[PDB]
């Protein structure tokens, strides 16, 4: 039926063309029975699933039709805006119906090429329209569906399409960018179309070049920003090369002249990034996007030195780096002057010398030949004296490492071959991406065979269970002894080896293949390690450092001069550390597995949990592993995280409490070395462990120690918590704010009786004492503001503040001059010279004068002030002004007389065209959200007059200003007490807007105006 | 190929349960298992 | 106060200032940023470095302008 | 040669400057073909060698047995240039 119908549209048009008749109605019958039949085979072929090849025959058979009735209808003119619903419907309802095909190519590219040309052929006013509405339905169609790239690709043969809809796709795809990151496969199918639409403006040189010129700074910031503090920041890197091949080596005219006044906030961004220890591949991708940048030699040469470091990180060792480093350092030879070259290279003449003659000696003909070449380009600063001469090796101490005593049959001689470098062969090996595995088990032979021979094998069954049943092991308290690694002289060079044997069996615990034959392996010498290791400081057998009274000293490790009688089973810890501090997370599973396990050896054997909680190891297993949070790098810091979580939730509360100030600090000092780039989602997990350390350890109850316990370590917990409140860094000050909070919410107290014993910190410290607030930095400037606002906003006021007392007039005048200097050309300050935006500033001062408003004697400057933020040009700045106003709004009262006199110019330049800009509506409609009774219904009818002035300049200028014909109607919704008889007039304009440009799908007159008609 | 392995390093062997001595239910179970396991490790050779 | 401009299809500028106070120059490419500039022999060897790299490919103009002011 | 740089190593890189020259120089005599004599391809790059060869100098630091070496082999091409003017 449907193909009897595809050449039968072409006898109606024929017959349509002769006279005048009535075939519109007809042809657009026949369509909506389509638009069903659609929606027919979708929506009842999930419940349905030769059937398969009927269906794909059936849905071919009719876009071919919808294809062909298209053509005969277009084949512009303006459509009618019904029809356009029913497209709606059709776009919809197809997508749906393009499911067939993913239960079993060539002739499925084909289908999709004909569909995806229907709408080429459209009127763009409507293919717009229609797009921009259905966007969202598409990209989630996408993420179910994988084959409408083909569809996608395809929108680029050679059409006017991805001329217009790449302006719809980008601005979806900033709405929704702060998504990217937390996800996985929906910030991979985001990037894949960042990818495509990337790849449109690059092969399409004409009309892609003007969409990509605005809106460009977003997507080069907003990702910079935005990757500090997120899980996967792996997506958004991938994303700015992507722009930068397109930006780039293409479409070059508006787009180099627009990524210009970017180049200095982000070329010195990559440059610290680049600095860091993250990972290995991710170093090779920062090195790849700070280089091959979009810009020609010229305007660089005032950032040409930050263009050196990863110059030299790019020719150590990467096969792709080290050309690409060749070509840019090619580059700058072939025409600088190199006289000036020198001059700009001498910092790092060093570094890159020596990379360049080390390039020399790879197996490769494209690389040596071509550094070669380079340094023969150079005329003599290739052999000029090095300020800094080679490493050399050296070797610290004299002693003889591990050795195995082997036997010949002849003359009765043995042999001791060292085998050192062995194990370090055998952990590179381990810890090497493609190796066979059967290297892997004999190197697994090697650590095994080396761990057991190397310890002893006596008291067979007889002295074993003798030790086990003595008493005093449970009736004898353990002494208070204290193991710290504070007073470690230096590392032997047999226990770094020996360190590493055990690294390499955790490894080879958890990687498959080989996990069932050493999990009993590993926890059999782990518990043997621990019974050994409690048969040397328990009671009865105590060892002369292990008396009541002693002391952590060297004598504790195992050292040169001073011993423990040959090595002691504290390595374990060691190696537990080292493991939970790698760049691969997992061995987190096996460091906690082991824990586990050392902790039920040792409950078991000796009575009880909380007396194993005394024995002296776990003092220094707390000590090894919270130093593990004090590393630069940060999955270091991660495994410190969660061996603190561990420990926290398996352990007793009443060790807990003991240790709660060694645990609070060094979950205190992860958030405040992470600041420019944070983690890979790490400070979150930091946040998640204080909370649940603050609920556990409040918990109200029942022992009278148990109660001593907690409120000592209340008193010392809080002490520490009142010290971040004035804090400069935001993220420690919020934080201890929180802290606070979350505090008094556990415990049946309220917030100030907290803070009362520990009063005498934040006498002197809130208040400025013996300082100034223009000698200061302005980060110090925002906490010590902050802080005042934080003591002043419970109605419990402490640290009460009047003015002509005592030192109170200084530091309040100070703030009031603070909200006059608008323009960075008066404030040509040297404090104040590396502040981009100085609006944050402002900001806490303003908050400090609505926090303050129990004195009467003085209103006139701070309403002045807070009047004069609100009738501010920035949207940040007025907005904040706002905030402050609500929050001051709780006042006494606000008289109208103060109103009047204080929005005197907004009358003023009232009955003025060039005056009701964005920025203007946005005050007008802040400051009617407040004060529910300012205006008439002669300012109302006013208002009519205006907007239809307005209506009537768009459908002019027509054949940004969307945005504020659709805010002005808004702003009637917010004024209450609005005439009864205006509701007619405003809505046939609208009708008369909506009848001279068609549009009736979702018009931004519509949104506020279904709130603005539902009043009466 | 057929000796049990010994160092001469006397200075870093791990020293035993025992050695605290010269320097002067689940339990059961536990030490059974410990036996059985030093048991069947006796027998590493350098072959 | 010296204030040095360079005009050179396309057209970027090349500006020398110096603030009252302080004998360190500063500079600025405009097709607030500032550029660190030592003493004056520095500068012409930033400019005359910059005039010779805009001088090359361009290929279209062939020209030399400047003035001052102050 | 030993891993580390030291005097050993000075030949190699002092006679790299020159090792390059001579393809540097090789388009001398290119250029001054009569078939391709006067053209702008003959020009510009006959002033580009020319200014690339007066901005690089080596280190004083070396013999003057390499000075020589240098500069001979750069006035054999220079004097090259009136040997076939000579004959506007």
């Amino acid at each position: 039926s449907c193909k009897l119908l595809l050449n039968l549209v072409d006898c109606i048009r024929s017959k349509s063309e002769q006279e005048s008749g009535n075939g519109r109605d007809v042809l657009m019958r026949m369509l909506e029975v389509f638009v069903l039949k659609f929606h027919t085979i979708a929506r009842y072929q999930l419940s349905a699933i030769f059937q398969v090849t009927d269906c794909r025959s059936l849905v071919k058979t009719l876009v071919c039709g919808v294809k062909t009735i298209t053509w005969g209808i277009t084949s512009n003119k303006q459509l009618q805006p019904k029809e356009t619903q029913i497209y709606i419907k059709l776009v919809k309802y197809a997508m749906q119906a393009l499911d067939i095909y993913q239960v079993q190519m060539k002739e499925e590219k084909e289908v999709l090429e004909h569909f995806a040309g229907v709408f080429t052929m459209m009127n763009p006013l409507t293919f717009k329209e229609i797009f921009q509405t259905t966007v969202p339905y598409m990209v989630e169609r996408i993420s179910k569906n994988y084959a409408l790239q083909i569809v996608a690709n395809s929108f680029l043969a050679n059409p006017t399409t991805s001329a217009l809809f790449a302006t719809i796709l980008v601005e979806y795809l900033l709405d929704r960018l702060p998504e990217m990151g937390s996800n996985v496969e929906l910030s991979n199918l985001y990037l894949k179309l960042f990818k495509l639409v990337f790849g449109s403006v690059s092969l399409f040189a004409a009309e892609n070049e003007q969409m990509l010129k605005p809106h460009l700074h977003k997507i080069v910031n907003s990702s910079m920003e935005l990757a500090q503090t997120a899980k996967e920041p792996y997506n958004y890197f991938l994303l700015l090369r992507a722009l930068f091949r397109s930006i780039g080596g293409g479409s070059h005219d508006l787009l180099y002249q627009e990524f210009l006044p970017l180049l200095p906030n982000l070329l010195q961004g990559l440059n610290m990034l680049q600095s860091g220890l993250h990972k290995q591949h991710m170093k090779d991708l920062f090195v790849e996007l700070c280089l091959t940048v979009p810009v020609r030699l010229s305007s660089l040469l005032p950032y040409l030195p930050m263009l050196m470091d990863p110059l030299v990180s790019a020719l150590n060792g990467s096969q792709t780096l080290v050309s690409q480093g060749l070509r840019t350092l090619e580059l700058c030879v072939d025409n600088l002057q190199p006289d000036f070259l020198y001059d700009h290279i001498q910092p790092v003449r060093a570094e890159l010398m020596q990379a360049l003659w080390r390039t020399l000696r790879n197996p490769a003909d494209s690389i040596s030949h071509v550094a070669y070449r380079v340094l023969g380009k150079f005329g003599g600063s290739n052999r000029k004296m090095l300020k800094e001469s080679q490493k050399l090796h050296y070797v610290v101490t004299e002693v003889q490492g591990p050795s195995i005593t082997v036997e010949f049959s002849d003359c009765k001689a043995s042999l001791q071959l060292p085998m050192e470098k062995a194990i370090e062969t055998a952990l590179d090996c381990l810890k090497s991406a493609n190796t066979e595995p059967y290297y892997r088990r004999q190197a697994w032979e090697v650590i095994k065979c080396f761990l057991v021979a190397m310890m002893s094998l006596e008291d067979n069954k007889h002295a074993l269970y003798q030790l086990l049943a003595h008493p005093n092991f449970t009736e004898k308290t353990i002494p208070n002894v204290i193991i710290s690694h504070r007073y470690k002289a230096q590392d032997t060079p047999a226990r770094k080896t020996f360190e590493q044997a055990l690294t390499g069996a955790f490894m080879s615990a958890v990687i498959k293949d080989l996990r069932p034959s050493a999990l009993p392996f590993v926890a059999s010498l782990i518990r043997h390690y621990t019974m050994v290791a409690v048969a040397q400081q328990c009671g009865p057998f105590l060892l002369p450092c292990y008396q009541v009274g002693s002391q952590p000293s060297t004598a504790m490790f195992h050292s040169e001069e001073n011993g423990s009688k040959g090595m002691d089973p504290l390595v374990l810890i060691d190696a537990i550390a080292i493991c939970m501090a790698y760049e691969e997370k997992e061995l987190c599973k096996i460091g906690e597995v082991a824990l586990a396990v050392i902790f039920d050896v040792a409950s078991i054997i000796l009575g009880s949990k909380e007396r194993a909680c005394q024995l002296p190891l776990f003092s220094y297993i707390v000590e090894r592993l919270c130093a593990c949070c004090y590393e630069q790098a940060w999955y270091a810091k991660l495994g410190g995280v969660v061996s603190i979580k561990f420990l926290m939730e398996r352990l007793p509360l009443t060790w807990v409490l003991q240790n709660q100030q060694t645990f609070l600090k060094a979950l205190l000092f992860v958030m405040m070395d992470l600041t420019g780039e944070v983690s890979n989602g790490a400070v979150a997990m930091a946040k998640t462990t204080l909370e649940q350390l603050l609920m556990r350890c409040a918990t109200p109850l029942r022992a009278e120690e148990i109660v001593a316990a907690q409120e000592k370590s209340f008193h010392h917990v809080t002490h520490d918590l009142v010290r971040e409140v004035t804090s400069p860094n935001s993220t420690v000050r919020k934080q201890a704010m929180h802290s606070l909070q979350v505090l008094a919410q556990v415990t049946g107290k309220s917030v100030t009786v907290i803070m009362e014993p520990h009063k005498e910190v934040l006498q002197d410290m809130v208040p400025p004492k013996k300082h100034l607030l223009r000698h200061q930095p302005a980060n110090a400037q925002i906490g010590l503001m902050e802080g005042n606002t934080f003591c002043t906003t419970l109605q419990p006021r402490l640290f009460t503040m009047d003015l002509n007392v005592v030192e109170h007039k200084v530091f309040y005048t100070e703030l009031l001059n603070l909200c006059e200097a608008e323009d960075s050309a008066l404030t040509k300050l040297p404090c104040y010279k590396s502040l981009p935006s100085l609006v944050p500033l402002r900001i806490a001062a303003l908050n400090a004068l609505a926090a303050c408003n129990y004195l009467p004697q003085s209103r006139e400057k701070i309403i002045a002030a807070l009047f004069k933020a609100l009738n501010s040009t920035n949207s940040e700045l007025q907005e904040a002004g706002e905030a402050c106003m609500r929050k001051f709004l709780e006042g006494a009262t606000i008289e109208v007389d103060q109103i009047h006199t204080h929005m005197r110019p907004l009358l003023m330049m009232l009955g003025d065209y060039r005056s009701l800009t964005l920025n203007v509506v946005n005050r007008l409609t802040s400051v009617t959200r407040l004060f529910p009774n300012s205006f008439n219904d002669k300012f109302c009818d006013q208002m009519m007059q205006h907007l239809r002035k307005w209506m009537e300049v768009v459908v002019i200028t027509h054949k940004e200003e969307m945005k504020i014909c659709s805010a002005i109607i808004n702003l009637f919704h917010l004024i209450p007490a609005a005439p009864q008889t205006l509701v007619k007039p405003l809505l046939e304009v609208v009708m008369k807007t909506e009848r001279a440009m068609l549009i009736e799908a979702g018009s931004p007159f519509r949104e506020p105006l279904i709130k603005f008609l539902t009043r009466h | 190929k057929s000796t049990p392995i010994g160092t001469s390093c006397q200075g870093a062997m791990l020293p035993s349960i025992t050695n605290v001595i010269n320097l002067a239910n689940q339990l059961h179970m536990l030490t059974n298992r410990h036996d059985k396991f030093l048991d069947t490790l006796r027998e590493v050779k350098t072959g | 106060d010296v204030k040095d401009d360079y005009v050179f299809y396309q057209k970027t500028k090349l500006t020398i200032l110096q603030s009252l106070g302080d004998p360190l120059y500063y500079g600025k490419i405009q097709p607030s940023n500032w550029f660190i500039i030592g003493s004056k022999t520095d500068a012409e060897r930033v400019v005359n470095q910059y005039q010779e790299l805009v001088q090359n490919e361009a290929k279209c103009p062939v020209k030399m302008s400047h003035s001052s002011s102050g | 040669l030993p891993h580390v740089v030291s005097h050993v190593h000075t030949p190699l890189l002092q006679a790299a400057q020159q090792i390059i020259e001579l393809q540097e120089a090789a388009q001398i005599n290119a250029g001054l073909q009569p078939t391709n004599l006067g053209r702008n391809n003959s020009l510009h790059d006959m002033k580009t060698v020319v200014k690339t060869w007066r901005n690089r100098l080596p280190i004083v630091s070396d013999d003057l047995s390499h000075w020589s070496s240098i500069f001979m082999w750069r006035q054999h091409h220079y004097q090259g240039k009136p040997t076939w003017s000579g004959m506007p």
